[PDB]
């Protein structure tokens, strides 16, 4: 049994509407984790129960080096807490904003890890649906860790479809902006957007007004920098194909199509998951409490069932 | 250097 009192609460790492993430130390072990704390009252009143139970189930039933693992999930009378592996290197969003653009080789390393994580997810019948720079963290070694599983859909195999209008606006696949249902190829669209941001230094489609933004996504052709390699242009054009049936990854073989693309020719896929590749950037933290890869905006801030049947959990690691 | 984005569901 796990309680709030089993932890020291050190720094705010992130803060959504529906909760906050705090850097915590487990007192008995001296180990550090990221705790997501949600308020039950808010979760219930705002109809976020299904998403929260889904994130719990997904985290309970996945194990992969490029997904953040769940150590403990527990509840109190007014809170739900997820204790997860702490990604010390912060969000890819942090890094890309600092550096403006990544080399193709650096984007390839991250892209390959994301492809492996997506492959694994789809193999567990999970569609992730929210690939974006904020949800892609770096661990202490510089490997990708996908976080935030609340928008996942489970039990999606092969060509099964989904109906919920969800994700993040700037990253929505064109089929999601049409009526009716969509399949798992939405995840390859999201990879293409993040890859495009990594190698081109901006979103492929952007407007502050969601009506204009969604028009661009549906109707505008993407542009490439003249000096992007032909293989990177081809990868991006393939993942950002508007028709999911023509999209790279959109066919029956799903991730395999992406892994086979010439952009990834140099990648040994069997080695990606075994983490034999030296990452192109190791976070230079000087302590487990060093939050230099997280925004001051958050880290400066001080920190003063039936329905939830499938929630609680203790890992076998 | 885009603004931070927000996930949603309807
Ligand atoms: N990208 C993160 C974030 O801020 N997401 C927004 C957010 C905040 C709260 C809630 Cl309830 C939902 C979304 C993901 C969670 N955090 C992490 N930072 C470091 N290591 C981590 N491991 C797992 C999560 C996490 C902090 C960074």
């Amino acid at each position: 049994k796990v309680t709030m009192n089993d932890f020291d609460y050190l720094k705010l790492l992130g803060k959504g509407t529906f909760g906050k993430v705090i850097l915590v130390r487990e007192k008995a072990t001296g180990r550090y984790y990221a705790m997501k704390i949600l308020r039950k009252e808010v979760i219930i009143a705002k109809d976020e129960v299904a998403h929260t139970v889904t994130e719990s189930r997904v985290l309970q039933n996945t194990r992969h080096p490029f997904l953040t693992a769940l150590k403990y999930a527990f509840q109190t009378h007014d809170r739900l807490c997820f204790v997860m592996e702490y990604a010390n290197g912060g969000e890819l969003f942090f890094h890309l904003s600092r550096e403006r653009v990544f080399t193709e080789e650096r984007a390839r390393f991250y892209g390959a890890e994301i492809v492996s994580a997506l492959e694994y997810l789809h193999s567990r019948d999970v569609v992730y649906r929210d690939i974006k720079l904020e949800n892609l963290m770096l661990d202490k070694d510089g490997h990708i860790k996908i976080t935030d599983f609340g928008l996942c859909k489970e039990g999606i195999s092969d060509g099964a479809t989904m109906k919920t209008f969800c994700g993040t606006p700037e990253y929505l696949a064109p089929e999601v902006l049409e009526d009716n249902d969509y399949g798992r190829a939405v995840d390859w669209w999201g990879l293409g957007v993040v890859m495009y941001e990594m190698m081109c230094g901006r979103l492929p489609f952007y407007n502050q007004d969601h009506e204009r933004l969604f028009e661009l996504i549906l109707m505008e052709e993407i542009r490439f920098p003249r000096t992007l390699s032909p293989e990177a242009k081809s990868l991006l054009a393939g993942l950002l194909k508007k028709d999911p049936k023509q999209r790279l990854g959109g066919g029956p073989s799903d991730a395999k199509e992406v892994m086979e693309h010439r952009f990834f020719l140099s990648i040994n896929w069997q080695d990606v998951v075994q983490k034999k590749l030296l990452p192109p950037f190791k976070p230079q933290v000087t302590s487990e409490v060093d939050t230099r890869y997280f925004d001051d905006e958050f880290t400066a801030q001080s920190i003063t069932q039936e329905m939830f049947e499938d929630f609680d959990y203790i890992a076998d690691w | 250097g885009r603004p931070r984005t927000t996930s949603f569901a309807e």
